[PDB]
């Protein structure tokens, strides 16, 4: 149901990276602020931001124009990396309250506001009407608890987790500062969002588990039937130390296993030292491409190789704040396996606000 | 000695409550007022060559029991990677 | 290639956050000359210039993980970035204890599982440098001295 835009669902390497290492793990979704060595930022000095405020509503109105020429119902327009920019669009801040979740989306992703609203004992107003969102009536709490009658609790609902969502009112100082190559540019915010405890919906697999590994292939396979698609010569042919360039870590044997169908390696010749794409083999569509790996595996195996970065520089109870074993433990007892014990060391709090998910029969 | 409601119905009543307590803290607009097992530290020596001749050595004591522990853990690794 | 943006919260002083926000609202290019930011060869240092006026600024870390979702019709929401530093204006010093929204404060204190600086792995690398290039190396756990 979760339509993410076509750069995530392509797995582009911006937004999807293929290889993170010690450093970009420990600062796995905080990026620190980057100095650049070209452009107009580049150069040391005071730097003029630019207001934008012409384009948001130039953007807007345009947007709305090629919705009413597409017969004017709801329209897909996150089609090209450039769509996704925090120059247009109605911007919200979401905050979590976790420090390192379980599952987190990646730039690029799709999400949906719900608004569960449990009714009065018989007559009830109807729902608290809400900015954002679309409300729904929930008989059976999809959280842990139970919503009171006459509760609306607003939540984020993605393929990757479910959590309950706080809208406040931003700070009257805080303004939001968009920095690219060529400048700064300001807009104001005035919604943000506090995130709850996440409920996950997608497991995490383990370190060495066979979905881990399994994604490892998968991933280095579509990366590499995605750069035989951009190959411009009419046999496709690809080099290796592109695919070095893009994973590292990976020992070659197993970069060679995946180029050892749908590829052989020219020494001799025209195409010397290239892998040219075989005759016989056809190049996977776009769409099978598409159902190779989704993008919330992904997020999975992010989540479990920053996971294991964090617990490997911390020299059991750690181990069970892992998140293989928290999403494990959050699935089975949404299915009625096991119990979870409430109050742990699995809180992500520290005190006792907030659940732990680890199991107890 | 109940092995099924009882333990069924308290894991479901802490977890109403949790949720309660969750809800109300985060959405409260209220302002928050602003607020090893040796016990045995490290000394290392080392011996090295100043510029012409010379042979001095330093020692230097690491207090700090993080560094205490990355630094033996590596060590005890090379004495057994070989 | 395509770069992500990095976007950061600007914070200002009441009074000339006042002032930027009406002449943010007001969305001529007078603001363009007004509001300028000097980041010092730091990183952590520099100057927000509101109207001409030098205010000293300090980029910190945020304690929680933000991120910017835009819509197009404020049912579905997408993520833009990741935002996790402040250039607060007016190491250790370079951490921010609180967070944006009123229900975190003090979160790193008191809402947060005690969690490890990862620092200790640069001073490692420190110390394993200088044993490689000694001659002879001396160890023992010590007691009180």
């Amino acid at each position: 149901i979760i339509q993410h835009s076509i750069p995530a669902v392509e797995l582009r390497q911006p937004f999807f990276p293929t290889h993170m290492g010690p450093i970009k793990l420990r600062q796995f979704h905080r990026p620190p602020l980057k100095k650049y060595s070209f452009g107009a930022l580049s150069q040391p000095g005071p730097h003029s931001v630019q207001p934008l405020l012409k384009h948001i509503k130039k953007k807007a109105k345009m947007r709305e124009q090629e919705r009413q020429a597409s017969g004017g119902g709801e329209m897909f327009f996150m089609r090209t990396p450039q769509d996704l920019t925090g120059k247009d669009g109605d911007l919200i801040l979401a905050e979590y309250s976790e420090e390192n979740g379980p599952l987190m989306m990646q730039v690029g992703m799709a999400t949906k506001i719900k608004n569960y609203y449990k009714r009065k004992p018989g007559k009830d107003p109807g729902a608290p009407d809400c900015k954002y969102g679309e409300t729904v009536y929930c008989h059976t709490s999809p959280f842990l608890g139970s919503l009171h009658p006459g509760q609306l609790l607003q939540a984020f609902e993605n393929n990757l987790f479910r959590a309950p969502i706080y809208l406040h009112k931003m700070p009257e100082t805080d303004f939001l500062i968009i920095r690219t190559r060529q400048g700064y540019y300001i807009r104001e915010l005035v919604d943000i969002f506090v995130v709850g405890q996440q409920c996950p919906l997608f497991e995490v697999p383990g370190p060495n588990s066979k979905r881990a590994n399994t994604h490892i292939r998968d991933f280095l396979q579509v990366f590499i039937y995605r750069l035989f698609w951009k190959s411009k010569d009419r046999p496709r042919r690809i080099r290796m130390e592109d695919i070095k360039k893009a994973f590292p870590s990976h020992s070659e044997s197993s970069i060679r296993k995946r180029l050892k169908l749908c590829a052989d390696f020219k020494r001799t010749g025209m195409d010397s030292n290239w892998w040219v794409l075989k005759s016989d083999f056809r190049l996977p569509t776009e769409e099978e491409i598409r159902a190779m790996v989704s993008p919330e595996q992904c997020c999975a195996y992010y989540s479990m190789i920053a996971a294991e970065q964090r617990l490997k520089d911390a020299g059991d109870d750690e181990v069970r704040t892992a998140p293989w074993n928290t999403t494990r433990a959050f699935i089975a007892a949404m299915k009625g396996k096991c119990l979870l014990e409430v109050t742990g060391v699995a809180d992500p709090t520290g005190c006792g606000e907030g659940f732990s998910y680890v199991k107890i029969p | 000695r109940f092995s099924v409601a009882e333990h069924q119905e308290r894991y479901k009543e802490e977890c109403q409550r949790i949720f309660d307590l969750q809800n109300k803290v985060l959405s409260s607009t209220e302002v928050l007022s602003t607020d090893s097992a040796t016990g045995r530290c490290l000394k290392i020596y080392r011996t090295f060559r100043d510029e012409e001749g010379k042979e001095y050595v330093r020692c230097e004591t690491v207090r700090k029991p993080a560094v205490i522990d990355a630094y033996v853990r590596i060590r005890t690794t090379k004495d057994e990677e070989f | 290639p395509h770069e992500l943006e990095s976007q950061f919260i600007l914070r200002l002083p009441p009074e000339y956050a006042s002032t930027v926000r009406r002449a943010v609202q007001s969305g001529h290019v007078n603001l363009k000359d007004r509001l300028t930011i000097e980041l010092h060869p730091d990183g952590r240092h520099g100057i927000v210039r509101v109207d001409r006026v030098p205010l000293a600024s300090k980029l910190v870390d945020l304690p929680c993980v933000m991120e910017s979702l835009k819509t197009i019709d404020k049912k579905t929401f997408y993520k833009t970035a990741d935002i996790c530093q402040m250039l607060v204006s007016t190491e250790k010093k370079f951490i921010w204890n609180h967070g944006i929204t009123l229900p975190l404060k003090n979160v790193r204190k008191r809402r947060f599982r005690k969690t490890a600086k990862k620092d200790v792995e640069k001073e490692v690398k420190r110390l394993l440098s200088t044993d490689a290039e000694a001659v002879s190396t001396r160890w023992e756990i010590i007691a009180e001295d």
